[PDB]
């Protein structure tokens, strides 16, 4: 099956921009919310953002807010995150992720219902770190 | 045999002309059909899910989850104006004609050819096509109604319109029943709506077979197949488009202060004051005859929700309305609900050498002023004092349940005993031709895409594939999917559809609109230099009737 | 009022009443239910 | 005439003629004027008899 990776992670100068880019393999992911994890060394999972299939709308925290902008081709079939306006805080490995949409109900799947909260599948990831 | 033809191409168009002013349409097409063997011989039950779509808050009206049998037959449909009828043609019957009637229509396919790729494994690749003197085409006439009926016009999956450019059919799915409920949103809706596909109610389930409802013929390179002829029992078309509104019938008021010089500000004057006149009114408690007050025969056209989607066992679906928008013939921008919007590509239509996947889309402005202006629209109170203070009157400037941009004209409805309203006219090209009467206890007045409605049956849809090509490795208790020799097929189509039309009479001292090539359009009616073709839009009730 | 509209037949003991066969001309009822609603009219959408 | 001892007249024949006209309803107390145009003929719906 395809898989996602992700590249352009690396050590850059704080207070610059960049633009990390995840390649997506398959069919679903023009299907697929999309969405950005960050991982800072042995600390905890923490949420970057995520868009819908359509690019209808857009989320983020608030400790990227203003500063990251997720984007997504789907003629490129990829999805990107412009950071810009680097901070300290940034250093971390990024990876980017499947959203599950839709949960069955039955344990054979014969209803499905809409939800939000858990990733199906995730990227290799790409490490990035703010220092002179 | 194998040499000998099974008939002929034809696409001629016949105006044959009868007495008392009545003319014989005979429509011909043919086509060259190409079929390639089907994915799967394996009937399947996909269902299509975009829970990711409408799992955004506000995104309900985007709903595309259902249940549909998909199967290995593909269907030959020939139900739009454009396989029939050439500019000409359509401009001919337009111009001259006052109505239309269908008659007759049968099809028949002829000049089978089957054909086998086999592909080498030369390090270079490469592959020949060679004939299959043997194997079969399945043809199966649904002549008895016995399988859903899906018109291909809603798709743009019917057969081409150009004789010259071979043309495919339409792999054949029907919906399965399924239980979807999808509470509505909007942009900032906190949580997630109750948003669920509940599977299927047996009590509903229909799984419909070609092989077991219907005859299937096997047809080898020299045979040939003819559905006969099917006569409709359609209600007439009119091909005149009506302008009176409730504000045009009758008599106008007598004029007692003509104008006495040319100019476009020198009006006429009734003269009498307003609550001095004579005539009859609908208002019992008023004394002020005008022509908004005064009374109608009955009311043209009708006043519905626009852009409003009702939900039901399968889901949401936008809730259909006869009639056009109100002033979009002023202003195209103001084009909306009740405006038939179509979309097509490049065999039904489009430039042929365009490219890209976005089609070619049109939204039909009908001239019939039967439609409404809701923003012209008003209710007041009973008491009718004039003028209207703020607390009599709910305008179409007014919120409604807290709404600033939802008004009283969405949700309001005035279809009654007194409505009176025309059927939808047919689009050129892609218009449908007849469409099938409803099995309910209680039919409808009129369908919004044909105009032509089949009250007791009308012809069966044909359904062809490529009968399997075994290879000598079969093995049925594999749960692999079958060994096949890829297989094709290259046959000739040809229908002949029977009209019947009126010639219309000058009634007027002036002229009426008419169709006409002219410098702005010349070239939608003429190929490219390299052969690019496309085939515009055309009205078809130009000529005014008088309503009453 | 019955007695002045209908002809009351007086019924002893051993008599009898017959109305006489009465004729129908009613619509058929459909013993089938629909299950089709507007979402699943017509030709589904080709999935590719 | 209704009387019979009463002569009676004929009334003068007219008949509509198209023409587009759009008037944005509104309410003592609104703000400026509401659109109040006469439009013209539309030359699809001429019918001179």
């Amino acid at each position: 099956e395809g898989q996602l990776a992700e590249s352009g992670g690396d050590l850059v100068k704080p207070g610059g921009s960049l633009r990390l880019s995840c390649v997506a393999s398959g069919s679903t992911f023009r299907n697929s919310h999309m969405t950005w994890v960050r991982q800072a060394p042995g600390k905890g999972l923490q949420w970057v953002a995520n868009i819908d299939s359509g690019a209808f709308t857009t989320d983020y925290v608030d400790a990227v807010r203003g500063r990251f902008t997720v984007s997504r081709d789907n003629a490129r079939n990829t999805m990107y995150l412009q950071m810009n306006s680097l901070r300290a805080e940034d250093t971390a490995v990024y990876y980017c992720a499947t959203m599950k949409t839709s949960y069955c109900i039955d344990e054979n799947c014969f209803s499905f219902q809409a939800g939000r909260g858990v990733f199906d599948k995730w990227g290799q990831g790409t490490l990035v770190t703010v220092s002179s | 045999g194998v040499g000998i033809s099974t008939g002929t191409f034809n696409n001629q168009t016949e105006f044959k002309f009868l007495e008392n002013g009545w003319v014989y349409i005979t429509a011909n097409s043919s086509r060259l059909v190409h079929l390639n063997m089907p994915e799967s011989e394996n009937y399947r039950r996909v269902v299509v899910n975009n829970l990711d779509k409408t799992a955004v808050n506000g995104n309900m009206a985007l709903d595309d989850t259902h249940a549909e049998i998909v199967t290995p037959w593909s269907l030959v449909d020939a139900n739009a104006w454009g396989v029939w009828f050439n500019p000409g043609d359509w401009q001919l019957i337009v111009n001259t004609m006052s109505e239309l009637h269908l008659v007759s229509f049968e099809q028949e396919i002829f000049n089978v050819v089957l054909k086998t790729v086999s592909e080498s494994a030369t390090q270079p690749p490469t592959k020949v096509y060679n004939n299959d003197l043997t194997a079969s085409l399945m043809v199966a006439l649904d002549s008895n109604n016995t399988m859903p009926f899906t018109p291909a016009a809603m798709r743009s999956e019917t057969l081409g319109f150009y004789p010259w450019k071979p043309t495919i059919p339409t792999p054949w799915r029907y919906y399965f029943q399924w239980d979807r409920t999808l509470i509505p949103s909007h942009t900032g809706t906190s949580g997630t709506p109750t948003n669920i596909y509940h599977g299927t109610d047996p009590d509903d389930v229909q799984f419909y077979t070609i092989e077991n409802s219907v005859p299937v013929h096997l047809l080898r390179t020299g045979d040939e197949f003819a559905t006969g002829t099917f006569f409709f029992d359609c209600k007439p078309c009119r091909l005149t488009h009506t302008w009176q509104t409730n504000r045009a019938l009758g008599l106008p008021p007598f004029l007692n202060s003509l104008p006495q010089s040319e100019g476009g500000t020198n009006f006429g004057y009734i003269g009498v004051q307003q609550d001095k006149r004579r005539g009859v009114t609908q208002m019992g408690n008023t004394n002020y005859i005008t022509e908004a007050t005064i009374m109608r025969p009955a009311e043209v056209g009708y006043s519905a929700p626009y852009y409003s989607f009702e939900a039901s066992t399968q889901g949401p679906f936008k809730t259909p309305i006869a009639a056009g928008r109100g002033g979009a013939q002023t202003d195209e921008n103001q084009a909306a609900d009740g405006d038939p919007r179509y979309a097509f590509g490049r065999q039904h239509g489009q430039k042929t050498t365009t490219t890209g996947e976005t089609p070619e889309r049109f939204t039909y402005i009908a001239h019939q002023d039967t439609g409404r202006y809701p923003e012209g629209d008003w209710i007041q109170n009973i008491n009718f004092n004039l003028p209207v203070t703020d607390d009599n009157v709910l305008l179409p400037t007014d919120p409604i349940g807290g709404k600033t941009g939802i008004n009283y004209t969405n949700i309001f409805n005035t279809y009654g005993p007194l409505t009176a309203l025309n059927n939808v006219p047919p689009v050129y090209p892609n218009g449908q031709i007849w469409d099938k009467e409803f099995d309910t206890d209680l039919k409808p007045r009129l369908h919004v895409n044909a105009p032509f409605v089949c009250q007791n049956n009308c012809p069966g849809q044909l359904f062809v594939k490529v009968a399997p090509n075994l290879t000598n490795q079969y093995d049925p208790d594999a749960s692999a999917n079958m060994s096949r020799i890829v297989t094709y097929s290259d046959f000739w189509w040809k229908g002949k559809l029977v009209f019947k039309a009126k010639l219309r009479a000058s009634h007027t001292w002036n002229p009426i609109q008419q169709m006409s090539i002219n410098v702005d359009n010349q070239f939608n009616y003429v190929p490219s230099n390299i052969g690019g073709m496309k085939i515009v839009y055309e009205k078809s009730q130009l000529a005014p009737r008088k309503l009453y």
